[PDB]
Parts: C-alpha cells; sequence; structure tokens
C-alpha cells in the first residue's frame, strides 16, 4: 500500500512523492591563513639565500 | 602467473589451499598489504570489501561473501528466517527460536516436554532468562547403537562466483563418515543415507542460500566472491533433519583436507583463473 | 609559454649536447641553416619550448655553449648543425680545466662564470614564462663538472623559483680519461643533491656495455656512446616538445617523480637499441630489462619509487596499457607498496627517425645507490692515501671539503637503502 | 525568476562545463552565436531558461558561468571554439603557470594572486541577478587548481555570499584516468576545507565512467570527450528541474532539503540509465520499469559501491521523456520485492519523483544514441563511504612514509594540515558507520 502525495502537473512535466513506509570564518581569518603561509615561504627562501651566501 | 595474498594466519583450511597454489607453479604469494593481487584470503573480522575490484587490469577474487554474516550469526539467522517470505515462521526444518536481549513476551506465550536452550539448557524458563537467543532443545534426538549416544552432522558447502551451490560428498558426524554411517542405517533402520537424511540436508542448504542470494550475489559487481560454509544439523528419532547453525569460517576433517581443499581450487579458483567431481551440484 | 634555457658545459656536455640538438632538429624539421622544412603542424605547436623564433622566421636553439677551452666548441661550430646556434651564446675561456673540479669551480671557472650568466639572463628576459634550466655535462671532468655545478649554484641564487634539470654523465674505470674522475664526481654529486630537482644518471659503463654486449661493437668510441644519450634525451623530452594528453611542463615531472628532496636521481632507459618492427610486448620487456638500463644498476637489486614511461609512434594504446600493467603485476616485488599507482604511461603519436616505434624509460629506483657506492669505493681508495690531492690543494681546497663530500654522498646512499627495506 | 551562476575551476571543471553548456544550448535550441529562435521575448524575460542564461539587446543568450584556470592552454580552446560568440570575454579567466598537481601551490601560492580578480568577475554577473540562488562549482579532487583554488574560492563565497547555497560537481580520482600520484593528497585536503562550505556535492568517479564507456559504448580507450559528454547527461538531468518548468528541486535549496539530512553527509550517490551506443543500429527501447530497476545496478552508478550493504536516507527519481506516473509507481513496488532497499529508522521509506516530457538530447555525431526515456537516481546511501575508505587508505600509505610532503611544505603549507585533514576524514567515515552499519 503506497501513497502518492503532492502531485503537481505542468506543460514541461509533472512530479509527485510516493511513500512506502513511515519512519564560517570571516574575511580577516582567511587573510591570516594566506599571509602566514606567504611569510613562511619568504622565511624558507631567506634561509636558502642565506645558505647560498654562506 | 597469477598472484594471491594471505590475510588470515589462523585459517586452517586455506593454509592448505595456499599451499597447493604454490605447488602449481602458476601462483605467486605476495605481501599482506600488496594491492596488486588476483586472489584474496582475507580475515574474518572487518574485511575491506571496499578496496576490491578497483585495480586496473586485475580480476580480483575474495574467499568471502559480503553480507553472509546475516546467516552465520545467532541472532541474525533467527531474524533472517522469520522476516523472509520464502522462509517465514512456518519453517519445518528450523526449531522454535527467540531473540532475547525483543521477543521476550512472545517467548513466554509459547512456553506456557518443555525444555529449551540458550546460546550466542534447562526446563524452567526463569533460570534461562536469568543467565542472560533461545532455541527449542530437541528432547528426543536420534541415538546410535551401540552406545545410546547423541551426534550431529557437518556438511561443507562451496559456492563459486556464479553462485553455483556445491555440496561435498564426504561429510562427518561429531558423535564417523558417510560410508560407515550409511551401512548402519541399512542394517538397523533399513534405509539409505541418501534418502532419509541427505535429501533434507540438500533442501535446507539450497533454501537458505537462495533466500539471501539477491542480497549477496556478485554477478554484476566489480569483484567476484566465493565462500566455503559449514552447516550443522540435528536428527531426531523420526528421522527429521533440523538446522542448528551456519559457520562462516568452518574447519574440515583431517583425512578430508587433501580432497576438499583441492576441489576448492578447481571449481572456485581455477574457474576464474584457469591453469596451463567431488561435489554434488544443487 | 614554457620556455627552457639549455646549457651545455665542457667537452663531454657540448659533444652530447650537440647530438641532442641534431636529433630534435630532425624531429621538428629544422635544417642546419635554421629554417623549417617539416610536414606536420605538430612539430611547431610546441617549438617555442627549446627554440627562439628569429627575424626571418628561423628557429635558433635556446642553448648556451660553455667551456674553458675552445677545443670542443669549435668542433661543434664546425659540425653539421653548428651554424644554427646563436653566435653570442658561445662563451669560452682559453686556460682550460685540465680535468680538475677545483679549477672549474673555484679558480679558473669563477673568472668566466659571470660571463655565462649574462647570456643566461638575456635568454630569460625573452621568456614569456621561464619553465626551467636544462644542463648537460659530465662529472668526471673539470669544466662540465666544476663550472657546471657552479652555474647551478649561481642560477639558483638568481632564479630560486625555477626548476633545475641536469643530464649528468657518470665516469667509469672502463671508459676513463684520468684517475681523478671519482674525485670530481663525488664533489659534483654533493652539489647536485642540494641544488638540483632532477638528475638523469647516465653511466658511461652502462653505455659501454650496451655498445659492446648488445650492439656488438668490438671497439666503442665516444661518438657511439653519444648516440645512446642523444636518443635517450630525445625520448625524455618527447612530451615536452610534442603536444600530448598529459601537458608536460617539467615542474609536474619534479612533483611526481621525486618523493623526497634528496632522492631525485633517475635511471634512463631506451628501446630498441634493424628493419623488423618491434611489437608492444617486446618494447616493454626490453624497456625494463637490465641490458637497456643506462645507469649500470640492476633494478632487481632495488625497488622502484616512481616510474615514468613514454611510447612514441602509432600503436594499440589499449595493448600498451595492458603490457605496462602486466609488468607491475608480474614484478610487484620491485615496486614500493606505499606509493599507489607509481607507474604512469603516456603515448606520443610521432616516432623518432629510424624507428617506427620506440620506448623511453625513466625510473627513480633505489638501486641507483650502487652507482654512488661504486664511486665511493673508488674515492676512498685514493683518498685514504691522500693521492692526487696536490692538484686540488694547490687550488685553495682543503681535505675537510673532500671529507664533507664523502660523508654527504655516503649519507645519500643510506637514504636509498632506507626506503629500499620499507 | 531566480538566476544561478555556474563556476568551472581547473581543466576538469572547464572541459566538463563545455560539454554541459553545449548540451544546454541544444536542449533550449540555442545557436552557438547566442541566438535563440524559440525565445520570443528579445532582450528580456523571466522564463525557466533565464536562470542559466542572460539576454542582450542583440538577442544573444549569454550563459551565467565563469571559467577560471591557472593555465590558459585549456580555456584558450574555448576562446577559439565553436561557442566563441556565446561567452563574454570577461567570463574566461586565465593565469600564467598552473598549480603543477599541487594543492598548496594552487591554494596558497598562485591562488592568492588571482582570487581577488575572480570574485570581482563573479560580482559582475551577480549584479545582473534580481535574485541569485547560489552557485554550481565544477572541479576535480586530483588537480592542483581544481582542489587548491576551489577550496579557497568556496571560502570567500561563504563570506561574500553567506545566504547563498553552493552545490558541487566533483570528480573522484581514478588510477585508469589520472595525471598525478599525489592526487589522494589533493583530494583529502580540498575535502576537509570545502566540507564546511558545501551544501550538496555530487561525486563522479572516473573509474565508473571509464568502465561505463567501455561496457555500454564498446569503446576500448574512452577519451575525455566521451567522458564529458556522458557526465553532461547526468548534470543535465539534475539541473533539468532548474532550467525547465517543474515542482521538484526548482531551486538550489530543495537539493539540500530532499537529499541532505545531515550537513556533513552531503554526498548523494548518482545513478544514470540507460547508456546506449550511437553506433548500434538496432536497439530495443527499454521501458519505464526496466530503466528504473537499472538504477540499483552498481554498473550504472557514478561511484562504484554496493548500496545493498548500506542504508538509504533519501532517494529521488528524475525521469526525462515518454514517462507516465502510472508506470513509475508500478516499478517501485516491484523493486522492493527483489532489491535490498533498507532505509534508516528515522526517515520515511519513500521516493520523490520528477518527470520531464522532453526526451534526453544527445550531441549530434556523438557516441550516445537518442533515447525516448531515461532516469537519473539521486540516493544518499551510506555505502558511498567506500569511496572515502579507498581514498583515505591510499592517503595513509604515502603519508606514513612522509612521501611528497616537502612539495606541499615548500609552498607555505604546514605539515599539521595533513593530520588535521586526515583526522577530519576519519571522523567522516565514523559518521557513515553510525548511520548505516548496525
Ligand atoms: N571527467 C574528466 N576528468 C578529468 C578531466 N581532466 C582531468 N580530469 C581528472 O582530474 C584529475 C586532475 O586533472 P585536473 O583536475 O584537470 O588538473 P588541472 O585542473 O589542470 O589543475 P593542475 O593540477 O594545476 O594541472 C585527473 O586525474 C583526471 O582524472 C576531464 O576532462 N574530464
Ligand atoms: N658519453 C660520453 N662521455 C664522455 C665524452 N667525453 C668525455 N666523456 C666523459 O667525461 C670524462 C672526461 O671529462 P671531460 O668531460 O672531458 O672534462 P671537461 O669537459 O673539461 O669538464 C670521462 O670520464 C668520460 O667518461 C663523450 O663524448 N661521451
Ligand atoms: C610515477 C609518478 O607519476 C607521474 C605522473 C606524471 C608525470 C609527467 N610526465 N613527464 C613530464 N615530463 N616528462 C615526462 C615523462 C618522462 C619519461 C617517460 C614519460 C613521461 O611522461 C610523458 S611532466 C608530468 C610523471 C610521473
Ligand atoms: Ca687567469
Ligand atoms: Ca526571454
Ligand atoms: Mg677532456
Ligand atoms: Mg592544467
Amino acid at each position: 500500500d503506497m501513497e502518492v502525495i503532492e502531485l503537481n502537473k505542468c506543460t514541461s512535466g509533472q512530479s509527485w512523492e510516493v511513500i512506502l513506509k513511515p519512519p564560517d570564518p570571516s574575511l580577516e581569518e582567511i587573510q591570516k591563513k594566506l599571509e602566514a603561509a606567504e611569510e613562511r615561504r619568504k622565511y624558507q627562501e631567506a634561509e636558502l639565500l642565506k645558505h647560498l651566501a654562506e | 602467473m597469477y598472484t594471491f595474498v594471505v590475510r588470515d594466519e589462523n585459517s586452517s583450511v586455506y593454509a592448505e589451499v595456499s599451499r597447493l597454489l604454490l605447488a602449481t607453479g602458476q601462483w605467486k604469494r605476495l605481501r599482506k598489504d600488496n594491492p596488486r593481487f588476483n586472489l584474496m584470503l582475507g580475515e574474518r573480522n572487518r574485511l575491506p570489501f571496499g578496496r576490491l575490484g578497483h585495480e586496473p587490469g586485475l580480476v580480483q577474487l575474495v574467499n568471502y561473501y559480503r553480507g553472509a554474516d546475516k546467516l552465520c550469526r545467532k541472532a541474525s539467522l533467527v531474524k533472517l528466517i522469520k522476516t523472509s517470505p520464502e522462509l517465514s515462521e512456518s519453517c519445518t526444518w528450523f526449531p522454535e527460536s527467540y531473540v532475547i536481549y525483543d521477543e521476550r513476551e512472545v517467548f513466554l506465550a509459547a512456553y506456557n516436554g518443555n525444555v529449551w536452550i540458550a546460546k550466542s539448557i534447562s526446563s524452567e524458563a526463569s533460570e534461562l532468562l536469568d543467565f542472560i537467543v533461545i532455541q527449542k532443545y530437541l528432547e528426543k534426538p536420534l541415538l546410535l547403537e551401540p552406545g545410546h549416544r547423541k551426534f550431529d552432522i557437518r556438511s561443507w558447502v562451496l559456492v563459486d562466483h556464479l553462485y553455483n551451490i556445491y555440496l561435498y560428498r564426504e561429510g562427518v558426524l561429531r558423535t564417523m563418515f558417510f560410508e560407515e554411517f550409511n551401512q548402519y542405517l541399512m542394517d538397523a533402520l533399513n534405509t539409505t543415507l541418501e534418502n532419509s537424511i541427505l535429501l533434507q540436508i540438500k533442501h535446507i542448504i539450497r533454501s537458505c542460500l537462495m533466500c539471501i542470494e539477491p542480497a549477496i550475489s556478485t554477478k554484476h559487481l566489480h569483484y567476484q566472491s566465493f565462500q566455503l560454509f559449514g552447516f550443522d544439523f540435528m536428527v531426531d528419532e523420526e528421522l527429521k533433519v533440523w538446522l542448528i547453525e551456519v559457520n562462516g569460517a568452518p574447519a574440515c576433517a583431517q583425512k578430508l583436507y587433501a580432497e576438499l581443499c583441492q576441489g576448492i581450487v578447481d571449481v572456485a579458483i581455477s574457474s576464474v583463473f584457469p591453469l596451463a567431481s567431488i561435489f554434488i551440484k544443487l | 609559454m614554457r620556455e627552457i634555457v639549455h646549457i651545455q658545459a665542457g667537452q663531454c656536455g657540448n659533444q652530447i649536447g650537440a647530438k641532442f640538438w641534431e636529433v630534435i632538429s630532425d624531429e621538428h624539421g629544422i635544417d642546419p641553416t635554421g629554417s623549417y622544412h617539416g610536414d606536420s603542424d605538430l612539430q611547431l605547436e610546441r617549438i617555442n619550448v627549446y627554440y627562439n623564433e628569429a627575424t626571418g622566421n628561423k628557429y635558433v636553439p635556446r642553448a648556451i655553449l660553455v667551456d674553458l677551452e675552445p677545443g670542443t666548441m669549435d668542433s661543434v661550430r664546425s659540425g653539421p648543425f653548428g651554424q644554427i646556434f646563436r653566435p653570442d651564446n658561445f662563451v669560452f675561456g682559453q686556460s682550460g680545466a685540465g680535468n680538475n673540479w677545483a679549477k672549474g669551480h673555484y679558480t679558473e671557472g669563477a673568472e668566466l662564470v659571470d660571463s655565462v650568466l649574462d647570456v643566461v639572463r638575456k635568454e630569460s628576459e625573452s621568456c614569456d614564462c621561464l619553465q626551467g634550466f636544462q644542463l648537460t655535462h659530465s662529472l668526471g671532468g673539470g669544466t662540465g663538472s666544476g663550472m657546471g655545478t657552479l652555474l647551478i649554484s649561481k642560477i639558483r641564487e638568481e632564479y630560486p623559483d625555477r626548476i633545475m634539470n641536469t643530464f649528468s654523465v657518470m665516469p667509469s674505470p672502463k671508459v676513463s680519461d684520468t684517475v681523478v674522475e671519482p674525485y670530481n664526481a663525488t664533489l659534483s654529486v654533493h652539489q647536485l643533491v642540494e641544488n638540483t630537482d632532477e638528475t638523469y644518471c647516465i653511466d658511461n659503463e652502462a653505455l659501454y656495455d650496451i655498445c659492446f654486449r648488445t650492439l656488438k661493437l668490438t671497439t666503442p668510441t665516444y661518438g657511439d656512446l653519444n648516440h645512446l644519450v642523444s636518443a635517450t634525451m630525445s625520448g625524455v623530452t618527447t612530451c615536452l616538445r610534442f603536444p600530448g594528453q598529459l601537458n608536460a611542463d617539467l615542474r609536474k615531472l619534479a612533483v611526481n617523480m621525486v618523493p623526497f628532496p634528496r632522492l631525485h636521481f633517475f635511471m634512463p632507459g631506451f628501446a630498441p637499441l634493424q628493419y623488423r618492427a618491434l611489437t608492444v610486448p617486446e618494447l616493454t620487456q626490453q624497456m625494463f630489462d637490465s641490458k637497456n638500463m643506462m645507469a649500470a644498476c640492476d633494478p632487481r637489486h632495488g625497488r622502484y619509487l616512481t616510474v615514468a614511461a613514454i611510447f612514441r609512434g602509432r600503436m594499440s594504446m589499449k595493448e600498451v596499457d595492458e603490457q605496462m600493467l602486466n609488468v607491475q603485476n608480474k614484478n610487484s616485488s620491485y615496486f614500493v607498496e606505499w606509493i599507489p599507482n607509481n607507474v604512469k604511461t603516456a603515448v606520443c603519436d610521432i616516432p623518432p627517425r629510424g624507428l617506427k616505434m620506440s620506448a623511453t624509460f625513466i625510473g627513480n629506483s633505489t638501486a641507483i645507490q650502487e652507482l654512488f657506492k661504486r664511486i665511493s669505493e673508488q674515492f676512498t681508495a685514493m683518498f685514504r692515501r691522500k693521492a692526487f690531492l696536490h692538484w686540488y690543494t694547490g687550488e685553495g681546497m682543503d681535505e675537510m671539503e673532500f671529507t664533507e663530500a664523502e660523508s654527504n654522498m655516503n649519507d645519500l646512499v643510506s637514504e636509498y637503502q632506507q626506503y629500499q627495506d620499507a | 525568476m531566480r538566476e544561478c551562476i555556474s563556476i568551472h575551476v581547473g581543466q576538469a571543471g572547464v572541459q566538463i562545463g563545455n560539454a554541459c553548456w553545449e548540451l544546454y544550448c541544444l536542449e533550449h535550441g540555442i545557436q552557438p552565436d547566442g541566438q535563440m529562435p524559440s525565445d520570443k521575448t528579445i532582450g528580456g524575460g523571466d522564463d525557466s531558461f533565464n536562470t542559466f542564461f542572460s539576454e542582450t539587446g542583440a538577442g544573444k543568450h549569454v550563459p551565467r558561468a565563469v571559467f577560471v584556470d591557472l593555465e590558459p592552454t585549456v580555456i584558450d580552446e574555448v576562446r577559439t571554439g565553436t561557442y566563441r560568440q556565446l561567452f563574454h570575454p570577461e567570463q574566461l579567466i586565465t593565469g600564467k603557470e598552473d598549480a603543477a598537481n599541487n594543492y598548496a601551490r594552487g591554494h596558497y601560492t598562485i591562488g592568492k594572486e588571482i582570487i581577488d580578480l575572480v570574485l570581482d568577475r563573479i560580482r559582475k554577473l551577480a549584479d545582473q541577478c534580481t535574485g541569485l540562488q547560489g552557485f554550481l562549482v565544477f572541479h576535480s579532487f586530483g588537480g592542483g587548481t581544481g582542489s587548491g583554488f576551489t577550496s579557497l574560492l568556496m571560502e570567500r563565497l561563504s563570506v561574500d555570499y553567506g545566504k547563498k547555497s553552493k552545490l558541487e560537481f566533483s570528480i573522484y580520482p581514478a588510477p585508469q584516468v589520472s595525471t598525478a600520484v599525489v592526487e589522494p593528497y589533493n583530494s583529502i585536503l580540498t575535502t576537509h576545507t570545502t566540507l564546511e562550505h558545501s551544501d550538496c556535492a555530487f561525486m563522479v568517479d572516473n573509474e565508473a565512467i571509464y568502465d561505463i564507456c567501455r561496457r555500454n559504448l564498446d569503446i576500448e580507450r574512452p577519451t575525455y570527450t566521451n567522458l564529458n559528454r556522458l557526465i553532461s547527461q547526468i548534470v543535465s538531468s539534475i539541473t533539468a528541474s532548474l532550467r525547465f518548468d517543474g515542482a521538484l528541486n526548482v531551486d538550489l535549496t530543495e537539493f539540500q532539503t530532499n537529499l541532505v539530512p545531515y550537513p556533513r553527509i552531503h554526498f548523494p550517490l548518482a545513478t544514470y540509465a540507460p547508456v546506449i551506443s550511437a553506433e548500434k543500429a538496432y536497439h530495443e527501447q527499454l521501458s519505464v520499469a526496466e530503466i528504473t530497476n537499472a538504477c540499483f545496478e552498481p554498473a550504472n552508478q557514478m561511484v562504484k559501491c554496493d548500496p545493498r550493504h548500506g542504508k538509504y536516507m533519501a532517494c529521488c527519481l528524475l525521469y526525462r521523456g515518454d514517462v507516465v506516473p502510472k508506470d513509475v509507481n508500478a516499478a517501485i513496488a516491484t523493486i522492493k520485492t527483489k532489491r535490498s532497499i533498507q532505509f534508516v529508522d528515522w526517515c520515511p521509506t519513500g521516493f520523490k519523483v520528477g518527470i520531464n516530457y522532453q526526451p534526453p538530447t544527445v550531441v549530434p555525431g556523438g557516441d550516445l544514441a537518442k533515447v525516448q526515456r531515461a532516469v537519473c537516481m539521486l540516493s544518499n546511501t551510506t555505502a558511498i563511504a567506500e569511496a572515502w575508505a579507498r581514498l583515505d587508505h591510499k592517503f595513509d600509505l604515502m603519508y606514513a612514509k612522509r612521501a611528497f610532503v616537502h612539495w606541499y611544505v615548500g609552498e607555505g603549507m604546514e605539515e599539521g594540515e595533513f593530520s588535521e585533514a586526515r583526522e577530519d576524514m576519519a571522523a567522516l567515515e565514523k559518521d557513515y558507520e553510525e548511520v548505516g552499519v548496525d
């Protein structure tokens, strides 16, 4: 025994429902993440340029 | 040259199977965590069925059926039979069982020979409930002579990737093999093992697997499956076979290891991976 | 537009560098004068990767020739494809290296190292998107080995975000010129570990065994050994020069083939090394064979971290995929299990000259440790008696610097052994 | 009428978008130059197709989509393609060098540079909307651009457009069709980041499509064209309710209401049928019941898994073609008596059905044959966690040895993000186990 409910029909087509059985970070916080990673790149590169200078 | 891995050291049966594969010279054993394999002898608990059949250019095969735990568990077997239209409550070969953690009020209604047994034996209901499924204990079993003793029958069943049910001709009786047991029936009860007992056995085995077939079948899956089962039966004085339990990873008789494990390779392994009958098909 | 600045240094590097430009000019249909005379548009779709377009629609190779003596570079200019190279890109000294790494990296080499960078920088300003740098040299010499590593260190200082790629040629007792070759090699490897991203180990011992045992050449010359390299370099840079379904930009090659920043030494392989056409399973079997390895290392003595293979020519792409997956499944004991699908394969539709189809092999195998071990045994054998060190100490070097190179290389070997037992 | 904006990130997102917008123009009868003879209201209008198309005075129907990729080589093919007159030049955003299969390089390094430009270009189309619903993001788990930049883009879209829903069309990495080996790395990282920004994500395993194009289309080595033209059919069936008059899934809100009971669990298992080869001359047109039963076949799913051992939470059936309500319900009754359909105890065992009278359109000269009826099932099965299990296992193999990690740390990213992203996935798999597994 199934039941069809909410049957709506339109030129494009029709639709219904059949039942069988009842039962965020802000803009600032994101900028901090990006600038912290960019700064670590500059640090790792600075240690490289320092190592080469040595 | 096919490949296979081993992920179950406690396996007594597949210890011989893996031994025969290395004796063919066409099967190579790899590491237990090596994804590039053709055959898998996985473990019993929490087998990764999800990572099977996802390797390019590799037809993978596993020695277990996913979803077969509904038949190899105590509470599941009782639930499977009572909730299946092809089995239902009116099941002739299955004893009266009840799941207790449920079916507590249902058990006391059928309680009012009145001896039961709980497992996962006493005539009184109160004791049983206090200990803790509850099955109707067969108070009148078949007794062998001489000895006046109780026994049971073990049958090994192998189901390949094509879901063909194969029954091993050589069974055992944990009181004795078929050849000795067949002679006893013809001399005491004037009947054969084929007709009196084995017929009902082939019925129980076939009915259980066909019931759970569309739930565990690997016909249209990305990986095939096969599994060796161990059915345990019980015979009363009226020569009627009752189903007790089904084992997922059963053992085999000592003298039958050589014959049975060889058969597994032939119809469940070589059928998928050919190289360069002892089973009764149902 | 992904442009690569090619650099060849020293006698060896220039001679094998010239042969490299010979083949790819033939593949891209470029006559010795520098004009285009091909037949397909696929030869010019990615021609800007190695070639600079001139005024009269010509294609001048983006390459820089470096040496401390004009003896080798004048041979290239007087060669078959010598009038195609840019006249200003010929930077050479007069003194020479004298098979000395010290003279090439500290004294004589440093007097010319800035003259090269002035050409390097000029070739970089015309790049819409500088891909990286390709160096071709040997490690048993002085110019290519000493000044070569110096250029790498100098370029990395100026271009820290550009990929460094080298074609280092390994010295061997069989094919040797001097006795100080292990000294130069050890001092070069230490530099390649810290300042490069990719390095193709090309052993002359392997190049000799191929010519002698496989090619049946009773007396192999340098010109014969260069052919193996020239065909190998053609296969490696196939996807880089020809439009593929993988879009190669060199940087991806570094990210995929190099799991650890110190383990980036690859093993080149080529097949075939005849009129009878080879089939797909035949090319694949030879491609992983030890007789086609150009690093003199047995793949069965180690395990493959990453594997890249390229197939050129018209062939059943399905069958190719099968044979590749076949090797991985028949030899799963030589591939690490902690790197899923560590074997990728692409197919080029344009075959090289002379062959209707070929296959080039690149593998970061841990068996490459034997290559560094062989050098370490030859190094310590001489260094324990301080032999031939007066050629180096007289250039301002100390024994401490040699010891550091010995330790740094032995530690490298320990790393390859570390992941081999994983 | 409420408009929607599509976003195509990375090579995978763009090329797939090409197959969809091509199919979109064929369904609405829109010529490549942008003209639409069917549309009588020139310059304006608020019909069902105006949600994905904008109109100019010349009568050109400009798609509401933005293509973004760190390399121009992919989008340049669209600039000189057949539909070069269809898109506005400001909709196609290209950078210099790509992410080179690196999540960190596309999320932190290069992504930071071009994120402000993209949002400004998205704002351009956002101002042309009287009532913007949300966004449709097309990307891949494997690519450094489709994972790195997408994760960053999805964060900013939750800031500049908080009251807007965002649906995804991600592409699960497969070994058969792959470009890198660090794709499991990129996959986990973009999942951990976008999990708190995505309302509903439809995963499409490349392995499935690859095996579907081999089994049904009889193609040995399927190209991206064959893959995209097939994926477009699925996307078209899902977005059909948005582009055409309907009552089911009319907006980007109902997709979350009808398929996503739990926010974290927003990965519906899509299944399409039938897939018919064009080269076939004589074919039997499958009936309504036959294609509905095929939805419960693993060989027709977008992700290879076994829904039988998983529990459903919500299911939707989208029909296109000659389909009547009588035959649909007749099929559902039959399936229940053969298939192991198990729903959770806290949800109604039922099906939401939508029917479109217009038959599925196919690309002329393609590899898909014209059908009279089809169906695309949207089921939120807990057995889709197998996709995460496989992926996370390949993650654990490499990360246990710390392989390829330095390529991510060298781009500014910290090693702690790996463990953070992994412990999040371990919590995700635990959720699926608490729902489906008894
Ligand atoms: N279905 C489909 N999948 C694709 C397509 N292109 C790429 N992929 C998948 O996406 C994965 C990575 O490729 P992309 O996501 O496109 O990488 P990208 O967008 O170019 O970004 P980069 O990493 O910077 O190169 C591959 O492993 C493929 O499986 C496509 O056109 N169609
Ligand atoms: N394969 C190959 N190796 C060479 C060639 N010329 C020199 N070599 C190697 O390079 C070493 C000699 O160093 P060399 O390159 O001449 O010194 P440099 O160029 O001045 O730095 C020897 O060990 C040779 O094995 C060549 O043409 N081909
Ligand atoms: C094992 C890890 O997975 C990988 C994924 C992608 C690649 C790429 N190939 N590539 C490049 N440049 N030269 C090559 C190459 C070199 C030799 C042979 C075959 C090649 O590929 C056509 S760029 C990226 C490599 C390995
Ligand atoms: Ca001087
Ligand atoms: Ca209109
Ligand atoms: Mg010399
Ligand atoms: Mg790309």
